[PDB]
């Protein structure tokens, strides 16, 4: 080999490290977004359960009202 | 006048060994009957004549192509004061194998880092007085 071979080796290796780093950052962003969306789902399920309660009580009341 | 020699030279720093490649030779003078000689190249480290490497014998060609490779397990520090010798020999079955040519390459002139590969003109090998001693005295 020579210095050219070692230099190209080093270059391609650095390239690999940068690609790896981009992959990493992508995974980090992934985890982040999924977490925030998780909180969003928390409040969604909250509103939904409240809605269910209200609907149930309403249905009971009308059901007792008709008869 | 014998001809030229194309060879390759480079150093592998990963294994700490010298990679000497014998590519080919051209325009070699004919010393044999058919009008063409039977050439083969002997390559060895110039500093110490140990473990000399010889190529395969090509039959009747004045433009032999060897495309062979040899490895000299030598550290990079010792390499600088070490020379390379590539001598072209003519094979003869019934007599001494006459030397066609020779070439010496100083490792301080060689630049490693890029893979080197060049054509160099062959020259006639050296055959001085044997004693090399001297005596000093005074006359009166
Ligand atoms: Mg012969």
């Amino acid at each position: 080999m020579a210095l050219s071979e070692i230099e190209t080796r080093h270059s391609e290796i650095i390239k690999l490290e940068n690609s790896i780093r981009e992959l990493h950052d992508m995974f980090m962003d992934m985890a982040m977004l999924v977490e925030s969306q998780g909180e969003m789902i928390d409040r969604i399920e909250y509103n939904v359960e409240h809605a269910v309660d209200y609907v149930e009580r309403a249905v009971s009341d009308t059901k007792k009202a008709v008869k | 006048k014998l001809g030229k020699l194309q060879y390759s030279l480079d150093y592998d720093f990963q294994n700490n060994q010298l990679l000497v490649g014998i590519i080919q030779a051209a325009e070699l003078p004919a010393l044999d009957m058919g009008g063409t000689s039977d050439p083969y190249v002997k390559v060895f480290l110039l500093p110490d004549k140990k473990k000399k490497f010889e190529t395969k014998v090509h039959r009747k060609t004045l433009n032999p192509v060897f495309n062979e490779q040899f490895t000299f397990k030598v550290p990079y520090s010792e390499l600088g004061g070490k020379t390379l010798v590539m001598a072209v020999y003519d094979f003869d079955r019934f007599s001494k194998h006459d030397i066609i040519g020779e070439f010496k390459v100083p490792m301080n002139t060689v630049d490693f880092g890029h893979v080197t590969e060049e054509w160099r003109d062959l020259q006639s090998a050296e055959k001085e007085q044997e004693k090399l001693g001297d005596i000093c005295f005074s006359l009166r």
